[PDB]
């Protein structure tokens, strides 16, 4: 008898962060 | 080869496909699902009296499409390019000491970064978006209320 199937189945932030880092100074 | 021999092969193929399907061995289960359907297709050509045959063909072939597994990545690539663009513009007004526009541009970047991070389950993307939002909010507040 034939069985059935189972129920079962960017950018670079870093240069931004670097520029943010220099800005806190 | 008559329907009776084809139906029996179809039962051994599908039984093996479903147990590989159970084992997550999805790529060999596709092969045996495809063998199962093909045995049934020949069986219907040979005059099969099996009453749910067309259904079971369609079941197995659909399971191959389900196991085979986009435009959302396209959308998120553009969203990130925009956030990067907005922050870049804000960087421009920041260095020119156009304080008010720099604040507006930093906070529009914030909204875009938080909003995009509700559109994804990738926790690494979520944190990168929230870190850029956090950083831009920090700088906007620094321009808005110098201590």
């Amino acid at each position: 008898v034939l069985p059935e199937l189972p129920s079962v189945p960017d950018i670079d932030f870093d240069d931004l962060s670097r520029r943010f880092e220099e800005l806190k100074k | 080869m008559d329907a009776t021999a084809l139906e029996r092969d179809a039962v051994q193929f599908a039984r093996l496909a479903v147990q590989r399907d159970h084992e997550g061995r999805y790529s060999e289960a596709v092969f045996y699902y495809k063998e199962a359907a093909q045995a049934l297709i020949y069986a219907e050509m040979a005059g099969s009296s099996l009453e749910n045959i067309q259904e079971k063909i369609t079941e197995y072939l659909e399971r191959v499409q389900a196991l085979h597994s986009d435009p959302l990545k396209s959308k998120h690539q553009l969203d990130l390019e925009r956030a990067h663009f907005l922050v870049t513009q804000a960087f421009d007004e920041d260095e020119k000491e156009n304080v008010e526009d720099a604040i507006e541009l930093y906070t529009e970047a914030v909204d875009l970064c938080l909003k995009t991070s509700y559109e994804t389950a990738d926790k690494v993307l979520q944190n990168k978006l929230k870190q850029l939002a956090r950083q831009a909010l920090d700088r906007a507040e620094a321009l808005s209320e110098p201590l």
